[PDB]
């Protein structure tokens, strides 16, 4: 899926941060940006083995070093930190299907995502505003992946109902909105 | 062939002749004047000068010069260069005596009517607007600009229109009374003529003349240009010199090589200059070619073969010039010679340079002057797919 996921790219050429078209700035890859991926290899090995030879359970739960045990079950059962977005938005929804729903949304909203773009401008450089709320949606994703962690009581309950209704009403109503007050502002719209 | 007899007279001033069977004669005098003599402040003062030396001199004023000249019988002619300037007549050598007295008008009271200043500003200007039409010139000129920054060598021999515009008689006249000074002069004749006839003639007229870091940076220049039909592209590293021995090895070395119009340089300056290719090729092969001219340069300096090189001395030996080729080809050579080396070398040490030129030598020769150096390239055209500074320097070598 990821040799699909190269073909379906080069078929029309990587973005840039402008989010303009760069035909006119191109430059070839091996002697240029290799050594570029190369150095990021580089510093991804050095964070990958600061984590193992050093903090070697600092990502890891502790009970999963007790063998499997049917008749008990761990009182604090959390799934690992980057499914606990998810985890938030299921523990959120009161209803258990709804939850389930939600949470497969969660991902699935990006997949919505290209039909939202209503933007004359392709990337956030020159979007002030739908900035702000990327930043907002990174603030609140932070949010669910906290609360996943804590356990079930007030108020951090609360906050997860509210975070998930943050983070769904952001990706869905507000950005586009947002995207329409921009192209209004430059005379555009 | 006959030995090329040199003296020398009060002034510095060189009397160079090469007589031979032909009848007519090219006398010319040669100059060590060109764009790398000039401070950026009178870029075009020895082009608009070589301009304004046949419009009249006091001697003969108006169409007199050319008039004579052409009731003669003669061709004169002209040239600059970013080293050397030369003013040459082509003529009957019986008509020496005044072959030499008009070419002593030209270098000396020469006359530069400001009303002609004027016109032959118009004329340098408005070619250059159209000078752009050579495209193979402007690569050349920028291979000169991109790979000599900052140097008296990056200038082209033109100038900038700026100064054409801005430039008057007393600048002119400086540039004349600085860079026409009697040592640094040569009167060369090849032909029909006697060296003693001309010596004497050199010593009645022209006896009056007065007397009295450059470097190559790896660098690129592209002007990309989308609408024209076909990319010129030159790549060049640092050329040996005009002095320098080996520029021999590297003669052989361009007859070892001979996409499209892929033809081959060694421009040498005085302890400089560029060597290398120009090509001009359709948008889609630019790199291709690149490529395979690389792979050649690298050929020689690895695996070069007697016989090849042989190739390469036998048409090096086809090139030299001599009586045959004529006397304007010979007298430029005398004037170069005298200019450059300060001695008219013969052809029989050519030969024995040539002869001492084997495989090992050209190889060793090629991988000092081509193996893993920086080149300057300068691209005109469609020229997208001329590939960047880290693929054309890694093809400045190879792994194996
Ligand atoms: C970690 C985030 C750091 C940050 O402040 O964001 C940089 C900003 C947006 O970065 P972005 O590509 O959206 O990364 C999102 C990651 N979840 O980057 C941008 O705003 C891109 C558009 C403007 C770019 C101008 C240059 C920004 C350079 C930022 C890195 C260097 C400065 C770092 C802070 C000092
Ligand atoms: C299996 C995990 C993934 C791998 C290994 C992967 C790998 C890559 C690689 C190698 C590229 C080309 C290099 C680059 O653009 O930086 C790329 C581009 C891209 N990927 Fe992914 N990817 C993954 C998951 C995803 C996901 C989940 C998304 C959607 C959210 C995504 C969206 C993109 C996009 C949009 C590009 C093009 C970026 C651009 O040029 O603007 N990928 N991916």
């Amino acid at each position: 899926l990821a040799i699909v996921h190269l073909l379906f790219l080069h078929e029309t050429g990587s973005n840039n941060p402008t989010g303009l078209n760069s035909d006119a700035d191109k430059i070839p890859f091996h002697p240029y940006y290799t050594i570029k991926d190369i150095l990021g290899i580089l510093i991804m090995f050095l964070i990958l083995m600061t984590l193992v030879l050093f903090f070697p359970d600092m990502l890891g739960d502790p009970d999963n070093y007790m063998p499997a045990n049917p008749l008990n079950t761990p009182p604090h059962i959390k799934p690992e930190w980057y499914f606990l977005f998810a985890y938030a938005i299921l523990r959120s929804i009161p209803n258990k299907l709804g939850g389930v729903l939600a949470l497969i949304l969660s991902i699935l909203i990006l997949a919505l995502m290209p039909f939202l773009h209503t933007s004359k401008q392709r990337s956030l450089m020159f979007r002030p505003i739908t900035q702000i709320l990327y930043w907002i949606l990174v603030a609140n994703l932070l949010i669910l992946t906290w609360i996943g962690g804590q356990p079930v009581e007030h108020p951090f309950i609360i906050i997860g109902q509210l975070a998930s209704i943050s983070y769904f009403s952001i990706i869905l109503i507000l950005m586009p909105i947002s995207g329409i007050i921009e192209d209004k502002m430059l005379k555009l719209y | 062939v006959p030995e090329t007899q040199v003296s020398i007279l009060d002034n510095g001033l060189r009397v160079a002749s090469e007589q031979s069977s032909h009848a007519t004669c090219t006398v010319g005098v040669w100059i060590d004047a060109g764009s790398r003599y000039e401070t950026e402040k009178n870029n075009g003062a020895g082009y608009f000068l070589e301009h304004l030396a046949f419009k009249g001199t006091k001697n003969r004023p108006g169409n007199a010069l050319e008039k004579e000249v052409e009731s003669i019988g003669a061709h004169l002619n002209a040239y600059s260069t970013r080293e050397h300037t030369a003013y040459l007549i082509k003529a009957l050598s019986k008509d020496l005596p005044k072959v030499v007295e008009l070419l002593a008008d030209i270098v000396q009271n020469s006359s530069l009517e400001d009303s002609q200043i004027e016109k032959e500003r118009d004329v340098i200007l408005r070619e250059m607007q159209e000078n752009d039409a050579s495209m193979q010139n402007v690569v050349f000129d920028y291979l000169h600009a991109t790979a000599f920054q900052g140097t008296p060598l990056a200038q082209a021999v033109e100038g900038p229109s700026e100064n054409v515009r801005r430039l008057s008689r007393t600048d002119l006249t400086d540039y004349l009374n600085r860079h026409y000074k009697a040592p640094r002069m040569v009167l060369a004749a090849a032909g029909g003529v006697e060296h003693q006839q001309l010596l004497d003639l050199a010593q009645k007229h022209l006896s009056s003349v007065s007397r009295v870091p450059c470097r190559f940076t790896g660098s690129e220049i592209r002007h990309r240009d989308d609408a024209l039909p076909l990319a010129h592209v030159a790549i060049a590293v640092e050329g040996p010199g005009w002095a320098n021995p080996d520029n021999v090895t590297l003669q052989v070395a361009n007859a070892i090589i001979g996409c499209q119009s892929f033809q081959t340089f060694n421009i040498s300056y005085s302890d400089t200059g560029l060597l290398g290719a120009h090509f001009v090729c359709d948008a889609m092969s630019i790199d291709d070619m690149v490529f395979f001219l690389q792979g050649q340069w690298m050929r020689l300096c690895t695996s070069a073969t007697e016989s090849e090189v042989t190739r390469g001395k036998n048409i090096l030996r086809n090139a030299l010039v001599s009586h045959l080729d004529g006397t304007t080809p010979v007298c430029e050579d005398i004037g170069r010679s005298l200019l450059t080396y300060g001695r008219r070398i013969p052809l029989a040490e050519w030969e024995s340079r040539i002869q001492e030129v084997d495989a090992q030598m050209l190889r060793d020769i090629c991988s000092k002057y081509f193996y893993d150096q920086c080149p300057a390239v300068a691209g005109y055209g469609p020229i997208e797919q001329l590939p960047d500074y880290n693929r054309i320097r890694s093809g400045m070598f190879w792994l194996r």
